[PDB]
RNA sequence: ACCAUAGUAGGCCUAAAAGCAGCCAUCAAUUGAGAAAGCGUUAAAGCUCAACAAAUUCACCAACAUAAUCCCAAAAACUAAU
RNA sequence: CGAUGUUGGAUCAGGACACCCAAAUGGUGCAACCGCUAUUAAAGGUUCGUUUGUUCAACGAUUAAAGUCCUACGUGAUCUGAG
């Protein structure tokens, strides 16, 4: 029978290395995630679909934003080989309320709060 | 359809076969031949 | 029809009307090696040896 | 010296050997004594006789074969290798006689 | 380079043996240390069916291999220079190390079919009648396997079969 | 001439069809993104 | 002139009576009534039991998995026991004697009717395992020699080892892994279920990691 | 320093000018060209625009 | 001559030789020790 | 490539068993050569192996025929390709 | 299954080669004549009768030989209809 599928906990265990290399820092882990359905539900199993839809990530190329509390990283440990997670940066830190208007989403994964001064 | 094991080599699906020669052994090439060495 | 505008001689004999269209000679898509004989002195003692055979040893 | 067995000497008079022991080129024609003087080509013919010459000062190596043929000849290893004065020796004493 | 020669005079044949001049290895290579003649002058992996000036340094006055103790080759390149002479002798380069012989060159045979980079010999294949099609095809064989590690300046592995 | 049994793809006998070093690139740039991917799930 | 080396000597060998092969039976002797499925996961994966050597220095290696029906058995019987000398050698059954059922229906039969009836037994080998086991005062060339015929008309692949050359190939079997140069291996693909490739995938392919493949096993694979 | 089929790259050598006569002659090129402008000498203009 | 898909020498007197892209065992002695490699 | 002589037909059973149907010992001369690893003989004799000496590139395994109307894209080993 | 008419003959044969004959060879427990094997070769050949609906098979006489097969067990909008 195919099934759901246990992922071993070692998996998830980071090597020294990874964090020079996919450039987080070893001492805090960020706060918010931009994932991205980067495949087809299509030809995978009911329950990634239903996982997929619950993640607002229904439309391709399309970013989403989650939080990086464990209820949720279950959820994207299911979909993973479907998605791109890369972590939200903040140069400029959050927007006030005067930056709404102004405010884009970089393809590096950072939120730029002003855009376009005259 | 076709028992899991079998007689004649039983080809995979194709995803498999990509798995498996993505997956070959690589043997370690050192950067001078030691036998071209001193 | 466009084989009608390709035409093909064995050696280099070509009507003198066939001869009198040509604009340009396309550059040709190997480069041809040249055989030892065809290498100046000049060339051939520029290249080093790399070994040196023993005397005793005949050829 | 097998292949000098297979071959039948006896069309063969006389094989003298001229070197000198303490030169370092002579290896050669020794190697060539020793194949000439073994028991199989020593016993194909018993009508010929095999010479060892031995001298200090000569300072030339040299082999000389005459046959039947009336013929007369003369290798000199100086710079000959063993199997090069066999090999002639075969083709020509054989060939001949 | 030591010749041979004969003489025929009145019933008597002398045999001896000459010494020429041996030219010698260039003065400066570039890795000294190195072991194996190909190696210490860097033309590891860079040589090719192609270089004769290189190729011509390894054979017999009439075309064929020099022995591998003599020329103090590492095995795995003497191999290599081996499977390019033959390919350059058939390639139509190295016209004057054949044997000479007198007779042979008046019988002319059909204009000889230029041809570079053979594995096999010309007399020893035969002609493929069969195909075969997209998933079973069979292929023509095109330089040698034993040069498969020649650096490739495009990226690209050189295609040893069409 | 040399026939392929049955259907093509289906059955004990298919047509053999071979990886292509395209396939290899696509499978592990796939893998590389998702080995990203499961570094940024960890923490 | 070449100096000599010390030869290998036995004096610890023990030879013991009867040191050839015993004669084993086509049927068992409370031949089973009750028709068995065939678990063909009998012949699939690795080998647990038989692995290792117990008293002989030589033996012959299963490369894949296999049945063996008694005429193997006759086969290897007679071909050892002539090819032996009785007083330095002696061999064993690392195998026990076909015990199950295989069925068959008359030829000629449509499908279905119930099952068929049992024609003969045969014993599960899974790939890994000892077939037999040579001990001696003998050299590893000899037995080799003879042993390899043996090995080459078993129904699975197989080779002649003895203790040296089994930890031999197991050793590079290990050490080839972790010389691995490419980061991308079927276990940890399949572990972590990356590409959903746990779709295309067996579950016991866990288990087996690319190395088996039906009752076929390729010793290439890491 | 031998030549084998290899050892040398199969394509021309590259030599790109030092980075400061290249500012040079470009400021002066720029000039040029301004001075076209200025002048009124280009007779038709074309424009590639996105809309 | 018999086509064979091993070749192996009969006796001391056979060599091994490689014609016509095939190889070939000629033994001078015993000419039905002749053979060749399909 | 090279080379082969000694107790001795070792003791037995057999018409004969002389290194070589079989059973048992497996010692011993010579710098060196098994109471003999292959062939051979009715029993031998006779060819080779291992032994000295002579020398010394490297040498473990690996090869496998075919169908019926007409083969079946054409072609091509490098100018820079995550 | 709103029909893909079925055995053997006749006629005309298309093809494969796993060769029966003709050609060229290797091995032989090949002296010679015969043979027995194996390799290469498919342009051309491969009989007439007694009985059987017969294909096979048996038998008479021969042939250089009387090949093995595939073609909707080739071929009924060309024939036959014994089965
Ligand atoms: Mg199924
Ligand atoms: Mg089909
Ligand atoms: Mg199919
Ligand atoms: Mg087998
Ligand atoms: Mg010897
Ligand atoms: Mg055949
Ligand atoms: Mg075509
Ligand atoms: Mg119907
Ligand atoms: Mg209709
Ligand atoms: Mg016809
Ligand atoms: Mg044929
Ligand atoms: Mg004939
Ligand atoms: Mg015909
Ligand atoms: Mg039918
Ligand atoms: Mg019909
Ligand atoms: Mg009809
Ligand atoms: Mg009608
Ligand atoms: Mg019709
Ligand atoms: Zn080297
Ligand atoms: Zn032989």
């Amino acid at each position: 029978k195919f099934t759901r599928s246990r992922i071993p906990d070692k998996v998830f265990q980071p090597s020294p290395e990874d964090h020079e290399k996919y450039g987080g820092d070893p001492q805090y882990p960020h706060k918010l995630h931009i994932v991205t359905r980067i495949k087809s539900t299509k030809r995978r199993p009911y329950w990634e679909k239903d996982i997929i839809k619950m993640l607002g990530l229904e439309k391709a190329h399309t970013p989403q934003v989650h939080k990086n509390i464990p209820s949720v990283n279950a959820k994207l440990k299911v979909v993973k080989h479907l998605i791109r997670i890369k972590p939200l940066k903040l140069p400029q830190g959050l927007p006030t309320e005067e930056d709404m208007a102004n405010t884009c989403l970089k393809s590096n994964g950072e939120l730029v709060v002003r855009w376009l001064l005259n | 359809g076709s028992k899991a094991v079998t007689r004649h080599r039983r080809v995979m699906h194709f995803e498999r076969q990509k798995l498996m020669a993505v997956t070959e052994y690589i043997p370690p090439k050192p950067t001078i031949n030691p036998r071209c060495l001193p | 029809t466009m084989m009608q505008r390709l035409h093909l001689f064995p050696d280099e004999d070509i009507p003198e009307d066939i001869l009198k269209n040509l604009v340009e000679e396309l550059p040709q898509p190997r480069k041809v090696p040249r055989r030892l004989d065809e290498y100046t002195q000049e060339e051939i003692e520029a290249f080093p040896r790399v070994w040196s055979p023993p005397e005793d040893y005949r050829l | 010296a097998a292949a000098l067995a297979r071959l039948g000497l006896r069309a063969v008079k006389q094989v003298r050997v001229q070197f000198c022991p303490f030169e370092k080129n002579v290896e050669s024609t020794r190697t060539f004594l020793q194949a000439v003087s073994s028991e199989k080509v020593r016993c194909t013919n018993l009508n010929c006789s095999v010479i060892a010459d031995v001298r200090h000062d000569g300072s030339e190596p040299c082999v000389d074969v005459l046959f039947g043929d009336g013929h007369r000849l003369i290798m000199r290893g100086a710079h000959l290798t063993a199997q090069e004065m066999l090999t002639a020796f075969a083709s020509h004493i054989q060939a001949r006689g | 380079f030591r010749e041979v020669v004969e003489i025929l005079d009145g019933k008597t044949t002398i045999i001896e043996g000459r010494i020429t001049e041996t030219p010698q290895e260039s003065p400066n290579p570039p890795n000294p240390t190195g072991q194996c003649p190909i190696c210490r002058w860097n033309l590891k992996h860079k040589y090719n069916y192609e270089d004769v000036l290189l190729l011509s340094q390894f054979i017999r006055p009439h075309g064929g291999m020099l022995p591998r103790r003599i020329t103090g080759l590492c095995q795995e390149e003497h191999l290599k220079i081996e499977e390019c002479v033959k390919m350059a002798h058939r390639a139509g380069l190295l016209p004057n190390h054949r044997p000479k012989l007198p007779e042979g060159f008046v019988p002319k045979s059909k204009p000889r079919l230029n041809r570079y980079l053979t594995r096999w010999s010309p007399r020893s294949v035969k002609p493929i009648y069969n195909k075969g099609h997209r998933w079973n095809k069979v292929r023509m064989p095109v330089g040698s396997p034993l040069l498969k590690d020649n650096v490739s300046y495009s990226g690209r592995p050189l295609l040893l079969y069409h | 001439r040399n026939r392929i049994p049955g259907r093509q793809w289906i059955g004990k006998h298919r047509r053999p069809r071979p990886v292509s070093a395209q396939a290899k690139q696509n499978m592990i740039r796939r893998l590389e993104t998702e080995a990203e991917n499961q570094y940024w799930l960890s923490r | 002139f070449k100096t000599l080396l010390p030869v290998p000597t036995f004096e610890d060998v023990a030879i013991p009576e009867k040191p050839k092969l015993r004669f084993v039976e086509r049927v068992p002797l409370v031949p089973k009534v009750r028709r068995e499925r065939k678990n063909l996961s009998d012949i699939r994966g690795p080998s647990t039991e038989a692995t290792e050597f117990t008293e002989g220095r030589f033996a012959i290696l299963a490369l894949g998995g296999g049945y063996l029906h008694w005429g193997h058995f006759e086969m290897m019987r007679l071909t050892i026991n002539r090819s032996m000398d009785p007083k330095n050698m002696f061999a064993l059954w690392r195998v026990p004697a076909p015990f199950k059922p295989i069925t068959r229906k008359g030829m000629g039969q449509r499908m279905g009717g119930g099952k068929g009836a049992i024609d003969h037994y045969v014993t599960p080998v899974k790939a890994g395992r000892l077939i037999v086991e040579m001990g001696g005062r003998c050299e590893f060339k000899e037995v080799q020699g003879f042993l390899d015929l043996v090995a080459h008309k078993l129904p699975f692949p197989a080779k002649a080892v003895s203790r040296e050359t089994l930890e031999k190939m197991r050793k590079d079997q290990e050490e080839r892994e972790r010389n691995n140069q490419n980061p991308w291996t079927f276990e940890r693909i399949a572990t972590a279920n990356m590409l959903g490739i746990r779709k295309v995938l067996s579950p016991y392919d866990l288990t087996h990691k690319g190395r088996y493949w039906g009752k076929f096993y390729t010793p290439e694979r890491v | 320093v031998p030549k084998t089929s290899l050892g040398s790259p199969p394509w021309p050598d590259i030599v790109l000018p030092d980075p400061v006569e290249e500012t040079r002659h470009h400021a002066e090129v720029v000039g040029q060209v301004n001075e076209l402008i200025a002048a009124g000498r280009y007779g038709r203009l074309f424009a590639v625009v996105h809309f | 001559f018999k086509t064979k898909g091993v070749l192996k020498k009969r006796c001391r007197d056979c060599y091994l030789v490689k014609r016509r892209g095939r190889w070939f065992i000629y033994c001078k002695t015993n000419p039905k020790h002749k053979q060749r490699q399909m």
